């Protein structure tokens, strides 16, 4: 969402002064007509790309680019505007463009790009491209937009990315669920780099059913650094019942971000 | 302020050799229906709606091309210019822009598929810059089309009046009144299969046309299907057909 | 002569089988154009092949050829004929 | 999908009816030709016309047809070209 | 003693255009037969007499073409010389005389027309000179003709064997052997008008390669004929067919 | 059969010096072969002609007419001969001709044209055009004929003909036949300019049938020249039975030409 470097921002292609700006936003609807407007862009397209920054923190971004069309509508551009928009969080933000120098159709090829916006991961993301000046009143509309669909840190390539660490997915808890003694179970599983809370959930269900017996709830106190990727050991005696030899163990984290709704890793064990 | 000005010609178009740096854009709509003209022939009128907000400042004018295919080949189009240039993207007293020609002819039972593009045309390496629309004409089966000198001469106007009566168990009688136009008559009897099969041979009757012709027929022929196709010349072997019904004759 | 064979050509074993005539003409490229007279008039019996079917129509279909002409030497004159290619069973048309 | 209509032009009314796909090109006389596809991969039964017959083969038509193509101003150049004109009923070829 | 070079040429005879003040005779007999080349093609073999007594004092050349329609057109020619002058109406040794022409490749299916004309050809207002012959060309249901690689893809060679009984009253079974070429085929089964009807789809088997495919047929089916047609991809829908039997299968 | 007179014949055409002549025939050991023999004519039909007389014996004729090929032959053609062949008396003529010059093809047409020999009427006569040189051995054939009919006398412009005016078949007998008393026929009929004798075949047949119950011939003596073109009577007794009813009459000549041969008039009484 934020811009990620405040370096000059570099446009240029072959014959042209091209300058980017994060002017006002208003939205995308907006009164300021003139006598002719120019024709609706072709061929828009997003890409997804991977870097990292000065500090080498990988973060996803976004390979935006689209094409022209051809027609004398080229000699009267002025100029054309980015917005992005967020279904979930209903923030937008907006890219300012321009031409400083008119341009000729001379050799049968004109591209754009720009992949300076980190997005983020499980959400769907909006893209519009408008062209100034902008629509007389009654008239043909000028922008196209499509969307965009993110996977989750679960994935490979996503996996890699600085920014899911923060409750992330890398992070895999080696769970070892041991018999021990009857009615008594104990789960060890190694913890992540945070001060956070954690908290155990083992359930019991008779066999062929969705139906628990017994619920138990552990809380594990806030971690100190030096606790830091070291197995936690719990031991939980479990209920004296025939028939309920099924049983759900799940660790949820409470870390900084995505707390009370990070992904939760359950282990079923079976008799 | 601009109008339309439609002439005719078919072959190579001067401007599509020479290359152009600047194109215009497309046609934005275009809608065909048929027309008729009377006091027999029907017309074509074709109505296209033109560029928006751009793409406009230069234009010449539009060609439309049609192809008909059936029982031959056509082809053969008119181009038409306009007589001043556009300075405006939308008509100043208002709604889009809409031009419309009247023209060429339409034979009986082809279909037409109708293309246009406009002009300069696009240069190589280029989208392609066509929309087109198709359209079916009607038959000589319908009401409004049985007039014309080629289906009456095919003897649509013609009333051939038929009462076929089962004769007995193997034979059929078959009345029909003839015409000066034609002279030989086929017959066919189709239930499930065909049943009887004849061929005749009559003069005109000035005299009273009560026909007495007899077609033998193979089983028990009640509710069967009479159909009568004249050999009229003029149709060939295409000649349209009536129908006919088997009533009990005590 | 309404009959269909088993093997050859389609001419001989087409459902509407036509044959070839002979046009002659000395200032025709061809000199010799076959056109197509189709025999039956009614398309033949599949069943069989040997006898006729009154059901279906007979129709011809023209196609437009190039050919040149002379003309007072001589003259370069390039004009189409009307040729027929094949024909085809089509369906009656029936009124009322 | 294999069905013969009542009135029209041919090919709604053939026993091997074709439809018109559709060739687009840029530097061709005509810009669009129309081509033939058969419908049903046998012939028609005519006692009712909407269903199929499956003692019938399918077979196309061809022929040259002299169109015109450019070339690098430009250049223009004569070449025939092959279409597809109509589908026909024929006879098929039996092994015994 | 004359000889015949042949060359190819199509298109407008030069000496079309011009005037000729005389002009010769005509071709008195031609024959057109097909030779075989051992290997795989076809050719014709061409032969004409020329004319007698007269009109050949003074002659150029002889040209022929063909044209061949079937599912296609074709037209395609060559005009061939003489060399040598020509001083006597008779051979000197003997006997009318016999030329040829080797060539003019031939498809399968197609009829072909042949005609040929003198040079130089006749003025405007004039008789028309020529003549012409017909010849036809076999099919693949020849046994000399099974093996172009053309034909064997559409499964000339192939050997379907088959076999239909009848399993009861209401269904027919019928046994055949695949080949690695198909992968579908039908099913017709004639006795009056359709008494069933099938569409199956299997691959090549390389194990035992007996079928088993049930067909619903309509009464009585004995005594019916099985017909069998391959989806070959190379042969489209004319495909040939393979004819079978029904017998009677007991249960005993 | 005959020439019709000895003049000058006629049969020149623009650039060429002809000749005729009747001289000897019949191809008896006719074998003259040369090197190099013209072509066979070309298009040779036959028409009929009729020519009068100073006198008035106006006679029948046959027109012959034929053209010619297209070919370089013409270069070498040399001579032609005509052949007219009787088929039942077998009597048979030739005329010659010859070019004296050679003829070079300039323009595209050339005919040749005989009518001066007389036909006789009702007989069949074959015409044989013949081109010099002669065909040498195993050669092809350069001679082309054909068959030509003649009317007999009673055709309507054969009748007004001289040759059939000798026998004249516009000689028609006025036969008056009257019933008279019973068992009794007279007969009264006008004759020729001829004095040449007639008989009366008188024939009775019954009623339905072609038996004859009594035949009767009567000779009518050879007439004066006074007695020309005057009606004869002859009066004849009929046989006196019943049902014998059908009598027919016949009279025939014997003039000088078609003596015991020319036709017979037949009238039939019928009650
Ligand atoms: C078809 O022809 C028949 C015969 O001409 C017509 O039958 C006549 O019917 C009327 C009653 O409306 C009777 O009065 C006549 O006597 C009938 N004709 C004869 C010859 O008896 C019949 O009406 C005709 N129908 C049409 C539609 O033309
Ligand atoms: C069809 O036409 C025939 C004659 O062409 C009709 O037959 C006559 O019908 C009348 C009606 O009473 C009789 O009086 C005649 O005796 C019939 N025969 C003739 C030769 O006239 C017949 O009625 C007509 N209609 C039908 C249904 O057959
Ligand atoms: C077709 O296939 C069948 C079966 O595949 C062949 O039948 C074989 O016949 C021989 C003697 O004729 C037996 O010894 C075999 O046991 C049979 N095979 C079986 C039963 O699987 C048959 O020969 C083949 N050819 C023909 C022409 O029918
Ligand atoms: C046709 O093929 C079927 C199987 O494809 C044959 O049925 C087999 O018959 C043998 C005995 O003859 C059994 O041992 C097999 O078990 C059968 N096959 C199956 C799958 O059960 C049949 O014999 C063949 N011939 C016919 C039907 O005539
Ligand atoms: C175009 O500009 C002129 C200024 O000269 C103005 O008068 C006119 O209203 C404008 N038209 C449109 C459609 O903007
Ligand atoms: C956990 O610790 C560091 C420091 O907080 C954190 O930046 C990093 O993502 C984690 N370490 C590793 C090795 O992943
Ligand atoms: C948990 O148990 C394992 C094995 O018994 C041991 O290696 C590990 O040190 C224990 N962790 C703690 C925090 O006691
Ligand atoms: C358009 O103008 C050209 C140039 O004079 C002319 O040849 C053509 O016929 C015109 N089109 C018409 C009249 O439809
Ligand atoms: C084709 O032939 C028809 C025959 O009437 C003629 O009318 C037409 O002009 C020709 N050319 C085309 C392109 O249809
Ligand atoms: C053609 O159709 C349009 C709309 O259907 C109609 O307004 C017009 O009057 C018609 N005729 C002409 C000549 O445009
Ligand atoms: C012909 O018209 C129908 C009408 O719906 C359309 O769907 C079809 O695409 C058209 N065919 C072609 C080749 O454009
Ligand atoms: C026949 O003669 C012509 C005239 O010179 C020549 O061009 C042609 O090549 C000859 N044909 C051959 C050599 O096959
Ligand atoms: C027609 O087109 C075919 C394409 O297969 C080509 O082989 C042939 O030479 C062309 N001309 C004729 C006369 O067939
Ligand atoms: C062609 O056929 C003739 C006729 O039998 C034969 O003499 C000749 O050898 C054959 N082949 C050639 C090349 O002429
Ligand atoms: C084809 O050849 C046969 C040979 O008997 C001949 O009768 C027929 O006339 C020929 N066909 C043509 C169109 O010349
Ligand atoms: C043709 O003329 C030549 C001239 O010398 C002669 O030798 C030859 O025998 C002649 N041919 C004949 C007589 O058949
Ligand atoms: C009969 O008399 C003369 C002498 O025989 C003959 O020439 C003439 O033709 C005949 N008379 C008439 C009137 O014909
Ligand atoms: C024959 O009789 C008729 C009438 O009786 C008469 O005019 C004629 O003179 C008679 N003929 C002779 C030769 O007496």
């Amino acid at each position: 969402l934020r811009l990620l470097d405040h370096r000059a921002l570099v446009c240029s292609q072959p014959g042209l002064n091209c300058t980017v700006k994060n002017s006002t936003c208003l939205d995308d609807s907006w009164i300021h007509p003139r006598n002719l407007t120019p024709s609706s862009p072709k061929d828009l397209q997003i890409q997804l790309h991977f870097a990292h920054t000065q500090q080498g923190d990988l973060f996803p971004v976004a390979h935006i680019e689209w094409t022209l069309q051809t027609d004398a509508s080229i000699l009267y551009l002025e100029g054309a505007e980015l917005s992005v928009l967020q279904l979930n969080t209903n923030e937008r933000l907006c890219v300012r463009f321009e031409f400083l120098s008119k341009l000729r159709h001379h050799h049968r090829r004109w591209r754009f790009t720009f992949s300076h916006f980190v997005v983020d991961p499980d959400q769907e993301y909006e893209v519009t491209v408008h062209h100034l000046p902008k629509p007389i009143p009654d008239g043909d509309p000028n922008h196209q937009s499509k969307n965009f669909l993110v996977p989750d840190c679960e994935h490979a390539r996503m996996k890699v990315t600085t920014p899911c660490m923060s409750s992330g997915s890398l992070w895999d808890p080696n769970i070892t669920v041991e018999t021990l003694e009857a009615h008594q179970l104990r789960v060890s599983f190694t913890l992540w780099n945070e001060s956070t809370h954690y908290q155990i959930l083992l359930t019991s269900f008779p066999h062929m059913e969705n139906h628990s017996c017994f619920e138990h709830m552990h809380h594990i106190p806030a971690p100190r650094p030096e606790e830091f990727h070291q197995r936690s050991n719990v031991t939980l005696t479990l209920r004296n019942l025939k028939g309920c030899c099924r049983h759900q163990v799940q660790i949820q984290p409470f870390f900084s971000s995505c707390l009370n709704d990070c992904l939760r890793h359950s282990a079923t064990v079976s008799c | 302020e601009p109008t339309v000005q439609c002439g005719s010609e078919t072959g190579p178009s001067p401007e599509w050799m020479l290359q152009h740096d600047l194109i215009p854009g497309d046609l934005r709509d275009l809608r065909v229906e048929p027309v008729t003209t009377s006091v027999y022939s029907i017309l074509m009128n074709v109505s296209w709606v033109l560029r928006a907000d751009a793409s406009i400042r230069l234009l010449k004018a539009t060609k439309i091309c049609v192809t008909g295919k059936s029982n031959f080949q056509s082809y053969s189009c008119v181009r038409c210019n306009y007589t001043e240039a556009f300075q405006t993207q939308t008509r100043p007293s208002g709604g889009k822009w809409t031009f419309s020609y009247i023209g060429f002819p339409v034979e009986l039972n082809t279909v037409y598929f109708i293309g246009a593009h406009n002009i300069p045309n696009a240069n190589m390496n280029e989208d392609g810059p066509s929309m087109s629309v198709n359209f079916t004409s009607p038959g000589c089966l319908d009401h409004i089309m049985k007039y014309k000198k080629k289906c009456v001469k095919a003897g649509s106007l013609w009333d051939p009046n038929i009462t076929a009566c089962k004769k007995n168990e193997e034979t059929v009688e078959v009345n029909f009144t003839t015409t000066p136009l034609g002279n030989r008559y086929m017959a066919l009897i189709q239930h499930s299969t065909i049943i009887g099969f004849s061929q005749v041979f009559e003069p005109h009757q000035k005299k009273q046309t009560r026909a007495s012709v007899v077609i033998p027929v193979t089983g028990d022929s009640e509710g069967a299907t009479v159909q009568l196709t004249p050999y009229f010349p003029t149709c060939g072997s295409d000649c349209i057909r009536h129908k006919g019904t088997v009533v009990l004759c005590p | 002569s309404c009959r269909a064979s088993e093997d050859g050509p389609l001419n001989s074993r087409a459902i509407s089988p036509w044959r070839y005539e002979l046009d002659r003409d000395l200032n025709r490229l061809p000199q010799d154009l076959y056109h197509a007279r189709c025999l039956c008039p009614h398309c033949v019996s599949l069943q069989t092949g040997s006898h006729m079917d009154p059901r279906g129509n007979s129709e011809l279909l023209y196609h437009n050829q190039t050919v040149f002409y002379r003309r007072p030497g001589y003259c370069l004159e390039r004009r189409l004929y009307r040729v027929s290619l094949a024909c085809v069973c089509v369906r009656p048309r029936v009124m009322g």
